[PDB]
């Protein structure tokens, strides 16, 4: 979709689907950090 | 059970307060659970919305194995976040989440307890909801450190939101000027405050208030979204370097939601 492309161009990290378990595990930690 | 999450006393009160201002805004959402807590994701008026519940906010939180995602709705009118709904559970005493099994076939069983029993004998008092994880799911989430942060009080955020445009024919500019002068305006509205690095209602505090910028928000849904989430005050975080700039507004408070809006790309 056009939004996923926009979000990717905005720096958003992928969680789930196309990533290893340790990768999305790392991404969630970063999201909570920046979201805090 | 391998994964256990418990809300009781203090922490249940905390979660209940976190949800109060949110009303029904997150009933239909994606629950992303992992060793860090539960990340509740949604889209409101098309904008990215997130609500992080740090594991430390629960009475007990134990997580093992890969991260897991669940659709909060067990059915059209009922959700795994309905317990936390304002006054739907008057005698609410305890809420427990248990995830059993192995990816990609784990199951979430949510058990509720009211002031009509003692302890958690399980079989005893209750109301229970069950949900299968997602086998496959994808979520784009924000990351990295914002280049600028401006903490605004309730009335300040309100002045700002009232200034932002509301249509494709009325662009909005967020501008951090030379002197540390913060302004938000349209071709018919303007509002300005004085930055100042956090070591008088026109003074806003922030981080790196020396880094100027002049960003424009697209068709701006900011006001509608934030008004819907009933955000009191909040912190504006600007991510200026990525190809597409982005403005994340995190609500002020213990377990505040955030709405992330995309800014028009520059250069």
């Amino acid at each position: 979709d056009d939004v996923a492309a926009r979000l990717r161009a905005a720096g958003f990290g992928a969680v789930g689907a196309g990533a290893t378990a340790e990768e999305t595990r790392r991404m969630l930690h970063r999201a909570f950090d920046t979201l805090a | 059970a391998p994964c256990q999450v418990v809300l009781q006393g203090a922490e249940l009160n905390g979660i209940l307060q976190a949800f109060a201002p949110l009303r029904t805004s997150l009933l239909d959402s994606l629950l992303v659970m992992g060793d860090r807590g539960i990340l509740i994701h949604n889209t409101i008026f098309g904008e990215q919305v997130f609500l992080p519940l740090e594991h430390s906010q629960f009475s007990r939180y134990r997580w093992r194995g890969p991260t897991a995602a669940f659709l909060s709705l067990v059915d059209q009118k009922r959700s795994l976040l309905s317990v936390f709904r304002a006054n739907q559970y008057p005698d609410l005493r305890r809420v427990e989440l248990a995830i059993t099994g192995q990816a990609p076939f784990r199951t979430l069983v949510q058990r509720i307890w009211t002031t009509t029993s003692d302890g958690e004998a399980v079989e005893l008092a209750s109301e229970t909801l069950m949900k299968r994880e997602l086998t496959s799911f994808v979520v784009l989430v924000p990351q990295g450190t914002p280049d600028v942060q401006l903490r605004l009080t309730r009335p300040q955020l309100t002045k700002v939101l009232n200034a932002t445009g509301a249509d494709s024919a009325t662009p909005t500019t967020f501008e951090l000027g030379v002197n540390g002068k913060f302004s938000v305006f349209t071709t018919s509205t303007c509002v300005t405050f004085a930055a100042r690095e956090e070591g008088n209602a026109k003074t806003v505090y922030g981080e790196n208030t020396h880094r100027t910028f002049s960003v424009v928000v697209d068709d701006c849904s900011m006001r509608a979204v934030l008004r819907r989430l009933q955000v009191g005050g909040g912190t504006l975080k600007f991510f200026l370097t990525t190809p597409v700039p982005s403005l994340c507004v995190t609500a002020t408070g213990p377990n505040a939601v955030s709405a992330v809006f995309l800014l028009k790309p520059q250069k």
